[PDB]
This record gives structure tokens, C-alpha cells and sequence, in this order.
């Protein structure tokens, strides 16, 4: 490809789907970095953490 | 008799619901009379312990919070000279109103007291509401007395509460010296001359 000073090129990058039968994305959520912490209550609904899981 | 020596005043104070009495009521040996909470609002018991060979009663009174005793419990303020406020980890507006109850109880209690800050209910460990890294920090800048106080199976207001005692005793322990009383003389048969 090529761009030139401002030019955008919009890449049309083909992929697969996944399956859900495959992965499982309710696993634990967010990952730490860091194993501990303070451990307070996350303050959100179940189903918002749901569909933050799997937007993460 | 009463044979104690010195008598100290301790609030506990705290929004409603943050686990006073439960707290207070395992910890005291007792008050003889189970009473009620709101009839004149603010209840009491006992607590003797000793420090330095001296003797000491301290009298737990916990005050409850129902808005109707407006002018009362700010009277019952008056003279306190030991404090503890009481919060929960679980619930969290508490904490909100612990400064509001610190800076009502800096006004019109003594001179100086000296306050703790206790975290009832950490049975529920899976469940902190705030943590207890930030209120031992607000505990470190308002020299204030800091402990876990968890709920069932533990001793931290055993020792957490006798040096709120220890700490308020060199408060006001001055000074004395002896009272001994051995000088004795002068059996004679008075030879008077006036």
C-alpha cells in the first residue's frame, strides 16, 4: 500500500467468525495484572458485567 | 462498695444499622438489665479493667440515630471523654458521614478525647465496600485508633479497647505519690507546763 501525507486507505482485512460451542467467554473477567488488591464489590449489575466480558 | 478509682465516659457513635450493639454486647461482660434502645435513646454498660495498679470503670454508651433525638444526643455529647466510631465494610454510605460524626464530635465533647474507628462485620470478608487501606490512612491523619474489629471469633477489641483505655488513662493519669503512713512516737505521761 501506500499513504501519503493525509490519504487514508481503509484495509479490508478478511477473517473468520468464532464459535461459541468453542471458547468459552464467560471466563473470569478483566484479568489483573497484578494477583491481590483490595477486593471490593465491583458496584454493577451481573448482566453489565456480562456484556462487559465479552466486549473485552 | 464501689472501691474503683477513676470512671470514664466512652461513645459509640455511628450511623444506624453499622452493627453497634451486636458489637458492644458480646464485649462487655453485661449491663444486668437488657432495658430498650429509643426510649431515651442512648444506652449503656459497664466495663471495668485496671491499668497501673489503678482501678477503672469505663461506661459504654451507644447512641442510636433515629432523627428524632436532635438536641438530646449533641447533650449527650457533653463531657465525653472516650469515642469510638463505628463502620461497616460492607455498606458504604457510612463512610460518607464517619468525617460528618468526627467533626460533630470534635465539637462539644471535652477538651481532648481520643477516637477510634472500628470496621465491624469482616465475617463477610467477600464483600468491602470501601478499603481498609484508605481508612487507615484517614485514621493516620486524624490520630485515631485503627483496628479490623471482625465480627464472631475475634479478640481485636480485647486489645484494641483496653489501649483506648491505656491511652486515654495517661490522658488524664497525673500524678500521686504514696499514702504509706508509718510515724509514730511520743507515749509519754505529760509532764504540761502552759
Amino acid at each position: 500500500y501506500h499513504v501519503e501525507a493525509s490519504h487514508t486507505s481503509r484495509i479490508i482485512v478478511p477473517i473468520k467468525k468464532i464459535d461459541y460451542k468453542k471458547y468459552n467467554f464467560e471466563n473470569t473477567p478483566i484479568p489483573r495484572i497484578f494477583p491481590g488488591r483490595q477486593f471490593i464489590q465491583s458496584g454493577l449489575n451481573e448482566e453489565q458485567t456480562i456484556e462487559m466480558r465479552q466486549k473485552f | 462498695g464501689y472501691d474503683y478509682d477513676y470512671l470514664f465516659k466512652i461513645v459509640l457513635i455511628g450511623d444506624s444499622g453499622v452493627g453497634k450493639s451486636n458489637l458492644l454486647s458480646r464485649f462487655t461482660t453485661d449491663e444486668f438489665n437488657i432495658e430498650s434502645k429509643s426510649t431515651i435513646g442512648v444506652e449503656f454498660a459497664t466495663r471495668t479493667i485496671e491499668v497501673e495498679n489503678k482501678k477503672i470503670k469505663a461506661q459504654i454508651w451507644d447512641t442510636a440515630g433515629q432523627e428524632r433525638y436532635r438536641a438530646i444526643t449533641s447533650a449527650y455529647y457533653r463531657g465525653a471523654v472516650g469515642a469510638l466510631i463505628v463502620y461497616d465494610i460492607s455498606k458504604s454510605s457510612s463512610y460518607e458521614n464517619c468525617n460528618h460524626w468526627l467533626t460533630e464530635l470534635r465539637e462539644n465533647a471535652d477538651d481532648n478525647v481520643a477516637v477510634g474507628l472500628i470496621g465491624n462485620k469482616s465475617d463477610l470478608a467477600h464483600l468491602r465496600a470501601v478499603p481498609t487501606d484508605e481508612a487507615k490512612n484517614f485514621a493516620m491523619e486524624n490520630q485515631m485508633l485503627f483496628t479490623e474489629t471482625s465480627a464472631l471469633n475475634s479478640d481485636n477489641v480485647d486489645k484494641a479497647f483496653r489501649e483506648l483505655i491505656v491511652a486515654i488513662f495517661q490522658m488524664v493519669s497525673k500524678h500521686q505519690v504514696d499514702l504509706s503512713g508509718s510515724g509514730t512516737n511520743n507515749m509519754g505521761s505529760n509532764g504540761a507546763p502552759k
